[PDB]
């Protein structure tokens, strides 16, 4: 019945949509329809009739979901076999590429600031109820600079797992201890709201020392170290007080112990 | 270190390795596979060599490939009669290539999954070969190998062994995002706690290895009180896997069927401590190796004997 | 500095922005930008500089309100003379000629189902604290049946007030007996939660009886019998029991003893 | 009920009627403006008349304006000596126009806007004028005036009083959406509660006209105690308003000031219940009227001492 979904199925008029040049697994395309916007093409899983529930609820719950820090997820539909997903074109770059990309500021004032940007879109999606799980400092956009957050919330189409099991590099020290002990054959694993919150964390890490941790160590390295809650330095200078404090609640071994998002604020706003 | 005999095939690679000026994508005319992890059996035109070409899926920039194929070009002088003589890399689309000497009998990891399990006479002229390997690679480049596989060891039908697929390009290492991890791990205890590794931190992934090649199963968890008792003749996590390698005791080789001198051989390997493990030199004048030193075994002969040709 | 917003500072992606045919006090326009889309365009009043939290922290408020009971704010740009309103075209006719129009069911399952349509998208309003305050039927589109409401806490720019002192005909009897108690020089009325909840009592009752209150009465007797609290009948047959005594609820004389719409919810669920 | 002299007024009237088979929207050359809340001192180029022509928005479709003017000929039949005689009535681009006499004087609200406070003994006359004017168009049209103002009798200075804008069109009335209120109602208590008016209930707005054109002042609320003290010679809701009108006592005209007979006069109009209220035909044998219809007032004159010509 509800197997498959269609563009008019969404809020948003669409009359006609043309598709541009390729920018992008997942191929994504410099598509248009009166604005610059961003095309995701991605072909499903054969079979799996139980994805009523995993689609038409969960992609299309995207709908009712508007937020200055999160990209406006323009709608989707699907064919049986193909999938297409529509979002607003990010007018700038990535904060991965240009955490990296020598020399940038981010003194105290803008590097709070751009952590304070997330923790309010992954707030707004802590509200909602809908857990970001692969939250990387590769879904974040920086430009004006304007922050917003893309790639939340859909897995199993999405990266990155896959009789050796691949993993991310990334993604690898963005897990919570509790997720970051799986097996071979595996989504369906325990992804929290702290499991996120951790995410923040790497990322909260990745702004000062400009980059995630585990930086030459081994994918095997990471996964024991990680797994018995070692959690890398801090004092590589110069940080002390106030900042990497945070970081120590963010990457608490005990999920329960890792502040919520909305309690998560309130650290950020203290200034150093 | 020389042989006389082994001078002669060595010396007969650097003739028809100038035959080949420059490597085209074309020049290889696709004959098969080998595995994946994609390694090719073809065949240049030119020279007129079947050789073992093998490459996976890279999306990098010009300017990276650039300082790739740059470091990727130390493994000339890393030629040794345990180690895999290469040819040259290039780009391809969207993809490195490398080509490296055929070996027509394959990597152990594959013979070891043949024959069930090795005896232990020949392994012990396998053990000499690793480590020459990783002397001649730590001595004289001051390389070492940093991932020790039984699926890192080839092996041909002329009875040489040799080794292949070893850390040396760093640049090249950044490039492969999101690799595989497994099932089966060979890494060192010192390794998994993020710790400084030395060149001893492969003989643990030897050690490791000869156990998994000796009694046709990987070691660890050791085997119950049954299984082992049904193995004589001729569903965990990875984490628990890693934790179980740190925190408790190592494997061990089955007594009464293997030698003392072989039993004692892997244990000195498997030392959870690298301080107290044994280094290239300790090993290289063991007890089991100076036995296995002067054996006389066909091992081409009883490879063809289990593969073929 | 901030007396005047662009259409940048929306979400939606806007590189262009043709106009159609006019077919709309307000001149709406019918509009189009890759997507069928309504146009307001409306003339400020000179001055007032002191509209700044009048509409650069009021209209720009409509960003992030996102729902499929609510019309899709497009957005919306103002020079310091002019301004116009972007919304979604709704594909389809009012609730206001749907209910005069001869014969439509409208039974016991569609005009509660319509009634739970109203009241969700007003519930929705309920929680970002947005106060309808004009809630007419003619503010309600439908055709799927979807319902939608639009012209919603836009007061002011909007009708229906201006030594006489002009007043609606629909407007006055959506009024709530704290409202209907106006004088010659008034917006800033008191305008309450319960003020839109006895907006969709009369709504309530146009529905079931086809048309508001106080057919025939001129305005000065519907503000002193409104004002009295003279409540019109219901049972003009016919309705009896369940139906009718929600509307006794809509229509208190004291605005804590309405329902909200939250609680109203339960009151029309409960069937009849 | 007839007259010689305003038999010959009337008929006067009839000719100049028959000079128009039709109205043109440019026939009517603009002139000037009698008010708003619209219209128009027009001169009618065919004819050669200048007359009263009305004019205000609407934004209707051509199948409500077929039945709008439809109801709108009934005026036609309604010509009487207190009554302004309409001419006819069309469409233009949006807003619908109606032409009536012109009355030079304008209308009783204007005048007492002008003069201040309007004698007693003119009061009497215009009195009767009201009362044969409903009973005129109740007797022979079953039509009453649903809404009388001072702003709705007209007068000209030919010396006669006329009456104006009454409900006949129920058509149009509903045509005309979002109407003003207004900070001066002459509503009747029985209307603004809802209940059926008769057209004693026009009795009610008379009343309560004649005493706000006694005083130059409206009624309610009734003035204080120095107010009425400094206005003898020659900021409210509108809920609060209707609401007095209702629960509170009646307007009053101020004592020893008028006599006793135009006391009773417009207290027998300001009866809160209509019941006992006066009806048209005892305010016609009442002692204010029978002693008004035998005076002998200058009325134009009187006029035309105050706004002119
Ligand atoms: C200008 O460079 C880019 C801007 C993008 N803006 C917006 N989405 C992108 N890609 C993207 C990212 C995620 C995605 O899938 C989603 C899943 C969940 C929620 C939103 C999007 C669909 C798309 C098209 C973008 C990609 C870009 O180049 C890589
Ligand atoms: C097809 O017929 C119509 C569809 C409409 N759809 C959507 N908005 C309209 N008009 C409208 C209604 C209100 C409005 O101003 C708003 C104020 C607050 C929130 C949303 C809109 C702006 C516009 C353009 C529409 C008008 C239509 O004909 C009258």
């Amino acid at each position: 019945s509800q197997t498959s979904i269609f563009l008019q199925e969404w809020d948003i008029p669409f009359e006609q949509l043309e598709i541009g040049e390729l920018i992008g697994f997942g191929q994504v395309y410099h598509g248009r329809w009166h604005g610059e916007v961003a095309i995701r093409l991605i072909d499903i899983e054969r079979d799996n009739e139980d994805q009523l529930k995993a689609f038409k609820r969960e992609v299309m719950a995207y709908r009712q979901t508007r937020h200055e820090n999160v990209v406006l997820f323009m709608g989707a539909c699907m064919s049986p076999p193909h999938l297409a997903i529509i979002t607003s074109l990010c007018k700038g770059r990535t904060l991965y590429s240009v955490v990296r990309d020598a020399k940038i500021v981010l003194d105290v004032n803008k590097t709070r600031q751009i952590a304070q940007e997330i923790v309010k879109g992954m707030g707004y999606l802590h509200a909602k109820g809908i857990l970001h799980k692969d939250l990387k400092s590769k879904n974040v956009f920086y430009d004006n600079g304007k922050v917003v957050i893309t790639d939340f919330g859909l897995f199993s189409i999405s990266g990155v797992l896959q009789d050796k099991l691949r993993i991310q590099n990334g993604w690898l020290c963005h897990l919570a201890p509790e997720i970051i002990r799986q097996l071979s054959p595996d989504d369906k694993l325990p992804f929290s709201k702290h499991s996120d919150v951790f995410a923040l964390g790497t990322i909260w890490y990745e702004l000062h020392a400009r980059e995630w941790p585990f930086k030459t160590q081994p994918a095997e390295a990471i996964i024991w170290q990680m797994g018995t809650g070692m959690k890398p330095n801090l004092s590589q200078i110069g940080m002390g007080k106030e900042i990497s404090d945070i970081l120590l609640f963010c990457w608490a071994f005990e999920q329960e112990e890792r502040p919520t998002f909305t309690k998560l604020m309130d650290m950020l706003e203290k200034l150093p | 270190e020389l042989d006389e005999q082994q001078r002669k095939r060595l010396e007969a690679f650097l003739t028809q390795k100038q035959k080949v000026g420059e490597l085209k994508d074309d020049d290889f005319e696709k004959i098969s596979e080998l595995g994946a992890g994609v390694v090719f059996k073809v065949s240049h035109k030119p020279s007129g060599l079947v050789m073992a070409r093998k490459l996976i899926h890279l999306e990098i920039k010009p300017a990276i490939r650039n300082q790739i194929i740059r470091e990727l070009q130390v493994l000339h002088e890393c030629n040794s009669p345990y180690i895999v003589g290469f040819y040259g890399a290039f780009y391809s689309d969207g993809e490195i290539s490398i080509c490296m000497e055929h070996m027509d009998g394959g990597s152990l990891d594959q013979v070891l999954k043949k024959a069930g399990r090795i005896p232990e006479q020949i392994l012990g002229k396998v053990s000499i070969a690793v480590i020459k390997g990783l002397t001649y690679l730590r001595e004289k480049h001051k390389i070492m190998h940093r991932d020790v596989k039984p699926s890192n060891i080839l092996v041909n039908s002329r009875g040489e062994i040799k080794l292949c697929d070893f850390g040396v390009s760093g640049q090249l290492i950044d490039s492969m995002a999101n690799s595989f991890v497994g099932t089966r791990s060979y890494m060192s205890p010192e390794r998994l706690q993020g710790t400084h590794y030395s060149v001893q931190s492969d003989i643990w992934s030897m050690g490791l290895s000869l156990v998994e090649m000796a009694v046709g199963r990987y070691p660890i968890p050791p085997p119950d009180a049954k299984e082992l008792e049904l193995m004589f003749g001729c569903p965990m996590a990875i984490f628990e896997l890693l934790d179980y390698i740190v925190n408790e005791p190592p494997p061990k080789l089955p007594s009464a069927v293997f030698s003392l001198e072989f039993q004692d051989f892997v244990n000195k390997c498997l030392i959870k401590n690298p301080a107290e493990r044994a280094d290239l030199k300790q090993l290289m004048v063991h007890a089991f190796i100076k036995r296995s030193d002067a054996e006389e075994v066909d091992f081409a002969g009883w490879l063809c004997s289990t593969i073929g040709l």
